[PDB]
């Protein structure tokens, strides 16, 4: 069933899973033509497949020749996703695959389903949590990886870095998640807020900063501090 | 011109015969239902005044035997039977028509209601669905169980419909994913018809057999099996020219004699607007979408 608050912390069982989210498969521009109409350009997008557990992410990007020629190109993208992530599925060891696949729009419930009609016994689910994958193109090395790419690709990166060496799962999903939510709701200040130290520096195979215990204390009680303010901001509260 | 006749009506009971009911008192001297049209299938079935729950009933035709009604007390049912001795059953009957003691099929003339309900209802593909072979028709009633129910107990009284899965390796090719589940034609053509069903007459008249056992039993698996056949043609985007003229007619007078009161549990709102408004045969339903309108507005 649906995945909400009362049943959080299965994510953090044995049982493997993957969140799969599609926010970011089709992305445009808008813009004027010289005529005068409106017309959309289309850029690189991914796929944002993730471990909750082990933090492995299946970055799938997305390069813009795969919409080339194609009508109804949201809802392309949804089967497209569905058509990956069945791909990805077939790709591991059987010891490997997921039992449950949780999408975060219910729209890729029926084309991942129907996709994953060889894999009877991975189980399909929604989630009622409001999860901010969709800000994943605000972590830079992730915007720049599928932004760069000249060809379908996908790229592995664990997006926890090390914090697994010294905090649970539990712990460290919360920390991606309070980071992505303030990165959602004002990129630019909750990047100023992660480097505005030029003494503490992402190590080439991480994406976030080296921060100690203490500092990332410091950390999200800044992230904490700024979700608040821009919610008082956008409601007059 | 064909009769049925009853030994007894020792309980009462609301008996239906095809679109018709009459009401029958405990031991009223009613022997019989008379003057039956030759050619078509039947249904006859019954409501005792005690227990509103579980209609039951009997599809037969006249053709495949001589049949009557007798109410068995141990059971606590009115059963149909079959006499084998043509002449001790012309002599049973021939005794109650001159007693008058029988029930005149009412056919009004200018009225095809009956035929249009069940043109393609074979009494062969019937006896597939209810199998029950040492018996020439078949009985049905409220709580029989489908196949595809039982799959999501007992197996000799369920009804064996064909099985439609719109998210199954059957109607999806592999390859194929998004084409066959937005554009089900592949799915009616070659698997369902060319392949099942052999032709639209059987797949009409299964069609046909689960709406009727819906609306007069009340039986929840042969309305989900009406509902799936009407899906898997609006949602197909390739459907031969006469199956969409004829299922424009054939659900123009499921809806038209339909009880107008049970329009709530009998109608799925979701199938029927996309087959009227989204699906690729919104325009094709022209009879069928003006009824609905016109008696069933608010469900749309």
């Amino acid at each position: 069933g649906a995945m909400n608050s009362s049943n959080y912390a299965e994510l953090f069982n044995n049982d493997i899973k993957l969140f799969v989210d599609d926010t970011n498969v089709y992305r445009v521009t808008v813009h004027k033509t010289f005529e005068g109409n409106v017309a959309t350009k289309a850029i690189n997008g991914c796929i944002f497949t993730l471990n909750p557990k082990t933090g492995h992410l299946f970055l799938k990007i997305i390069h813009t020749s795969v919409w080339a020629g194609q009508k109804r190109l949201s809802q392309l993208a949804k089967w497209k996703t569905a058509e990956e992530v069945s791909a990805l599925v077939r790709s591991l060891p059987k010891e490997e695959q997921p039992k449950q696949i949780i999408v975060t729009r219910k729209a890729m419930l029926d084309p991942l389903e129907v996709h994953m009609l060889d894999f009877p016994n991975i189980a399909i689910r929604p989630t009622e949590l409001r999860l901010p994958f969709s800000a994943a193109m605000s972590i830079d090395k992730l915007s720049d990886v599928v932004m760069k790419a000249t060809e379908p690709q996908m790229v592995l990166f664990n997006i926890y870095d090390d914090w697994l060496d010294r905090i649970s799962s539990y712990t460290a999903f919360s920390r991606l998640t309070l980071l992505l939510r303030a990165l959602k709701t004002n990129e630019e200040s909750a990047k100023m807020i992660l480097l505005s130290d030029p003494t503490i520096t992402i190590k080439s195979y991480h994406l976030w900063p080296s921060f100690t215990d203490e500092q990332w204390i410091t950390i999200e009680s800044q992230m904490r501090d700024l979700i608040l303010t821009e919610y008082g901001r956008k409601y007059n509260v | 011109m064909n009769t049925v006749p009853f030994t007894s009506a020792p309980i009462e009971v609301t008996i239906g015969i095809d679109q018709y009911s009459f009401n029958v008192k405990e031991n009223q001297p009613f022997h019989g239902i008379k003057d039956i049209p030759i050619g078509h299938v039947h249904v006859i079935h019954f409501q005792h005044a005690d227990n509103s729950s579980m209609r039951y009933g009997y599809w037969f035709d006249c053709r495949m035997g001589n049949f009557y009604i007798q109410y068995d007390p141990k059971d606590g049912l009115y059963k149909m039977m079959e006499e084998r001795d043509g002449a001790k059953f012309e002599n049973i009957v021939h005794n109650f028509k001159e007693r008058q003691m029988m029930v005149s099929y009412p056919k009004i003339d200018e009225d095809d209601t009956w035929y249009n309900l069940t043109e393609f209802v074979q009494m062969d593909k019937i006896r597939k669905i209810v199998r029950k072979d040492e018996n020439q028709f078949s009985y049905v009633d409220s709580s029989m169980t489908t196949v595809q129910e039982n799959e999501l107990s007992d197996p000799a009284h369920s009804l064996n419909y064909t099985v439609i899965n719109f998210k199954s390796r059957e109607a999806i090719r592999p390859g194929h994913e998004m084409e066959d589940f937005l554009d089900k034609s592949y799915y009616l053509n070659t698997v369902m018809l060319q392949g099942i069903f052999k032709n639209s007459s059987n797949y009409f008249g299964e069609l046909q057999f689960a709406f009727l056992n819906a609306m007069f039993f009340g039986n929840y698996g042969s309305s989900l099996q009406w509902h799936a056949m009407i899906e898997l043609i609006c949602s197909s985007a390739t459907v031969p020219k006469h199956m969409l003229d004829k299922l424009d007619e054939i659900l123009y007078y499921q809806i038209k004699t339909l009880p107008e009161q049970y329009s709530d549990i009998l109608l799925n709102e979701r199938v029927w607007n996309i087959c009227l408004y989204s699906s690729f045969q919104k325009n094709s339903l022209h009879n069928t979408e003006k009824i609905m309108e016109n008696k069933y507005p608010e469900l749309l």
